[PDB]
Formats: structure tokens, C-alpha cells, sequence
């Protein structure tokens, strides 16, 4: 039979209708820093001003200084008509948890 | 390439991966079995013991409460994250604080 | 009736559901079992 | 002493469900006399939307619970009576719930009468004022429009909610039907109280 | 030996190979006390 599931269309909730929190979870901040540190290990191209000798410190400082070039997508629902309703959050405009 | 089989004209180039020794300040996961609570695996900062006659994992007695451990002959596992992603997760999520 | 050639062999080495003490659902190494010592 | 408790709390159950009694209430002595001789006691009530609800209390030694023919005859004649029936409650002793033949007559009368709700309940379900039991949180049926608004805000389907049987004693005293939603306000030792919404499913018997 | 005998028990496919793992880059030793180490440090 039709094993292949049909393609989905990405439905982005307008920014004034988002229901999830404006504060990053510790999981999300850790994921952002890990992903960005791996990207820097790939390229090394950053807009951070101060010099750091490791990708991890550059990633944390980019998150803390609100310069991280990543977006958080929170998948809210998969409609059985084909839509994938998600929320897009900008970590540069979000609260940052206690990463100590 | 191994470091003892390394060429005369060899040098580090941007994009190479250097596998270096574990130094003081590195993070490591510390585990005692059976792993019954979620503090049974915790991330500690490594202090390397330069004395060549020491084969034991050493820790503060107040850290034993995380692992239900004591010093009658318990053995514990230790692995050091080498991946960047796992190193970030170790110090931001799994640190014993 | 006196033959012994076809005697039951299991009738010599004989007098005539979970194991409560088995670590079956405990995923612990066998070289570490001293961590279970009562002390 | 199940008969004594029933004689009071069945009428408390009728009042809690917001119905008007149709006959004059008889005293308890002749209630037991009618249960022992006639084999059952019949209580009729009128709902706000003019539906008629009849409750049959069957004695534990009566013929209707031991012989399926008598039960089939009684249910056939009562459901053929020209009344605006909407709900029949057959209160039987607990062991009767394990008799396959009686339940077979029950489900066959259900099949022959698809628009009439037929339910058979044990004794203990009407031997208390169930809502006033301390261990029972506050149950309350909610409308389909409010439940739809709640589910729309939550991006949920009715099949994702926690579910509750229609034979649950608080739901029975509410009169909840499968497909309905019951909001339960319950005590919490973490937040001092909580609210959940459950989806009412089919009765077990 | 059979194909489905490999699956069931604690030494079987699912519990020994899938739900657990032999790994590289790991060390084990007897633990010892050291009062000069911080609580978040391991010697
Ligand atoms: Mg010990």
C-alpha cells in the first residue's frame, strides 16, 4: 500500500498567538549552545567581539549576548489533513535560564 | 594518524581533529551501579593525580551521597566526553550541582 | 527382571516462577557485584 | 440492610438528578412487601425535557434475576408501554451482574430498542449519597460548546483526554452518557486543588 | 539454536544489545576518599 506518508505544510503560528513560554528551557538553551558550538567547530565564523579559545565559550557568550544565529521551533501539532502547526521563537529575544 | 608515526613536515591544519590527553578541569561522567536515582550519573571536574602509584577514583566523602557509595570496595565508572555536543550537555545539564 | 542393562540412568543420580534472589532485572556488571555488599 | 439504604438513597438519587417523581411515595414496609411479592419495585420520574425515567429495584430472591424469560417479558412489556421513555435503571443484586443470561437479555433489549438507554446497576451504587462521599471529588458535566472551546485552545481531540466510564458512580449520579465531558475539580496536595476534564466512554455492563 | 531464542531474556537481543551497550572510551576503578577535592571534582 501507500507506505510513503504525504508531505506536510509548515504552519507557523503568528507571533501574537504563541502560547508557549518566552523563556528558554534548560534543555533548549543546552541544545542551542551545543549546536552552535559544533557549527563553530565547523566554520569558526562568529560576530562575537571578545576572543575565546574554545567553541563552547564562544557559543555560551553568543547566547548570553543575544547574538546566536539560531531559531527554536516548537512543534505544536500534526493535523491529519497535512498541516504541521509549529511555533518559531527567537532566542535573541527570549529569557535565558540559569546556566551556571 | 598516530603521533609516533608522524611525518617530518606534519603540522596542524584548520579542520583537523586533535585527540589530546585528559587534563585538570575537563568534565567527566561519574557512575555507580546500580543506577537507581538520576544522580547516579553525575558530571565532575577532573583533577588528574600526578602520582603514578595511584589507581583509584578519588572523590570527596560528601559526594558519596549522590551515588549511595562508600569506600569498602565500591567500583565506579568514568568516561570523559570527547564530543563538543556531549561536553556542552555535560557541564550545562548533568553537572552535580 | 534381574537385568541391569536397560535400567533408567536418571534413577541412579536421583534421591529416588521468578527466582526471588536472582538479579535478572538488575543490569549490573558481574565484576562490580561488591557494590551490593551490605557492609 | 441494603433495602433500607436503597429506599432512601434511590429517592436521593432521583432528586440529585433533578427529576420530579410521578407516583406517590409509599412507606418502607409496603415497599419491602411489594419487592417480596411482586418481585420488584417501580419508581417513575420526569426529567426537565419531559423524558420519563423508570427505576426497577429487583429483589435478590425474585424470579426476574434467576430466569431470563421473566426478565425478557418484563422488559419487552415495559418498553412497549406508550410512555416517553429515555432511561431505565434496573437495580439488581451484585451476583446478578455475573449471570450471563440476564445480561444477554439486557443487551438484546438494548439492540431491539436503540434510542432508549438501558442500564443495570448493583445495589451499592444507590446505598449512599454518592456525591457527598468524602473521597469522591466534585464532578460536573460540561456542555459540548465549552468542551469544544477548551479542546480547540489545547489543540486536542476528544480521544486524547483521560476517559471515564459511564457506569462510574459519580457519573451515574450525574447522568453522564458516552460522548459527554465531565469536569472534575479535585483536591491536590501540591497545588491545593486541580481541574481535569474527562471524556465519558461506554458503560462496562 | 534458533532465531527467536536470541530475543527474549536479559542476555537476549533486546535487553543486552538494544537497551544497553558495550562502549569504548570508558574507565572503571575502585573509589577512594579524598578530603582535598571539591564536591564537584573527581580525582
Ligand atoms: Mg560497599
Amino acid at each position: 500500500g501507500f507506505v510513503q506518508a504525504s508531505s506536510q505544510t509548515l504552519v507557523i503560528i503568528p507571533d501574537n498567538e504563541r502560547i508557549t513560554s518566552n523563556v528558554l528551557t534548560t534543555f533548549e538553551a543546552t541544545r542551542l549552545v551545543a549546536v552552535r558550538a559544533q557549527q563553530l567547530a565547523i566554520n569558526g565564523s562568529t560576530m562575537l567581539k571578545k576572543k575565546y579559545s574554545s567553541p563552547i565559550d564562544i557559543a555560551k557568550q553568543e547566547l548570553f549576548n543575544r547574538k546566536i544565529p539560531l531559531l527554536v521551533m516548537r512543534c505544536i501539532k500534526v493535523t491529519p489533513e497535512g498541516q504541521k502547526i509549529v511555533e518559531i521563537w527567537n532566542p535573541r529575544e527570549m529569557g535565558i535560564p540559569l546556566l551556571d | 594518524h598516530d603521533i609516533e608515526g608522524l611525518k617530518q613536515d606534519f603540522r596542524l591544519e584548520v579542520g583537523d581533529i586533535l585527540y589530546r590527553d585528559v587534563v585538570t578541569g575537563d568534565v567527566a561522567f561519574f557512575n555507580r551501579q546500580p543506577s537507581l536515582e538520576r544522580s547516579s550519573i553525575g558530571v565532575h571536574r577532573i583533577v588528574v593525580l600526578e602520582n603514578p602509584k595511584i589507581s583509584t577514583f578519588q572523590m570527596n566523602v560528601s559526594a558519596c551521597a549522590w551515588y549511595n557509595a562508600d569506600f569498602d570496595g565500591d567500583q565506579m565508572n568514568l568516561w570523559v566526553p570527547w564530543s563538543v555536543m556531549s561536553r556542552v550537555e555535560a557541564e550545562l545539564l548533568c553537572s552535580v550541582r | 527382571g534381574e537385568d541391569s542393562s536397560m535400567d533408567d540412568i536418571s534413577a541412579y543420580s536421583s534421591p529416588g516462577l521468578d527466582d526471588p534472589f536472582s538479579i535478572e532485572d538488575v543490569d549490573i556488571s558481574l565484576d562490580v557485584l561488591d557494590n551490593l555488599a551490605p557492609q | 440492610m441494603a433495602m433500607q439504604k436503597l429506599f432512601t438513597y434511590i429517592y436521593e438519587f432521583i432528586e440529585y438528578r433533578k427529576m420530579v417523581l410521578l407516583e406517590e411515595k409509599v412507606p418502607y414496609d409496603k415497599f419491602v412487601q411489594m419487592v417480596l411479592n411482586t418481585g420488584f419495585f417501580r419508581i417513575n420520574a420526569e426529567t426537565l425535557n419531559h423524558g420519563i425515567v423508570s427505576v426497577f429495584i429487583f429483589g435478590a430472591n425474585g424470579k426476574y434475576v434467576h430466569h431470563g424469560g421473566d426478565m425478557r417479558t418484563l422488559l419487552t412489556n415495559t418498553l412497549n408501554e406508550k410512555k416517553h421513555y429515555e432511561e431505565l435503571i434496573l437495580i439488581v443484586d451484585k451476583p446478578v451482574l455475573s449471570k450471563k443470561n440476564i445480561l444477554d437479555i439486557i443487551v438484546e433489549q438494548r439492540a431491539a430498542n436503540p434510542t432508549i438507554v438501558i442500564n443495570i446497576y448493583p445495589y451499592h451504587l444507590f446505598c449512599i449519597n454518592i456525591p457527598k462521599v468524602s473521597a469522591i471529588p466534585k464532578h460536573k458535566l460540561i456542555t459540548q460548546e465549552e468542551a469544544q472551546e477548551f479542546l480547540g485552545r489545547e489543540y486536542l481531540q476528544p480521544q486524547d483526554l483521560m476517559q471515564i466510564s459511564a457506569s462510574d458512580p459519580p457519573v451515574v449520579w450525574l447522568g453522564g452518557r458516552p460522548g459527554d465531558f465531565v469536569q472534575i475539580e479535585r483536591p491536590s496536595e501540591t497545588a491545593m486543588h486541580a481541574v481535569v476534564i474527562r471524556f465519558i466512554t461506554k458503560s462496562k455492563i | 539454536p534458533s532465531i527467536m531464542r536470541r530475543l527474549p531474556r536479559k542476555e537476549g537481543r533486546i535487553r543486552k544489545s538494544l537497551l544497553g551497550s558495550q562502549v569504548w572510551s570508558i574507565s572503571r576503578s575502585t573509589i577512594c576518599g579524598n578530603s582535598d577535592l571539591h564536591l564537584d571534582e573527581v580525582g
